[PDB]
């Protein structure tokens, strides 16, 4: 199981990412 | 001053008590209630619980 780290409050509206560079990547 | 409906970064002094421990009391952890003899545990918490 993945544990809570981080927890940011800053109220954006989140639609895109990238990664700063083998690696996956799976929506919720 | 601006509030909104206030998903608040930044509040002012919060209070505290001493903790009484093996009294019926009415009590506030962290804004969670309730009213019952605190008492300590033998029960491990990971460290985010
Ligand atoms: C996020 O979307 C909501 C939609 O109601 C909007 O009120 C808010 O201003 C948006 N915030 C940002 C940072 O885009």
């Amino acid at each position: 199981a993945l544990e809570p780290l981080v927890d940011l409050p800053i109220g954006i509206n989140i639609t895109r990412f990238q990664t700063l560079l083998a690696y996956y990547v799976g929506y919720l | 001053f601006e509030l909104l409906h206030a998903p608040a970064t930044v509040c002012g002094p919060k209070k505290s008590t001493n903790l009484v421990k093996n009294k019926c009391v009415n009590f506030n952890f962290n804004g969670l209630t309730g009213t019952g003899v605190l008492t300590e545990s033998n029960k491990k918490f990971l460290p985010f619980q």
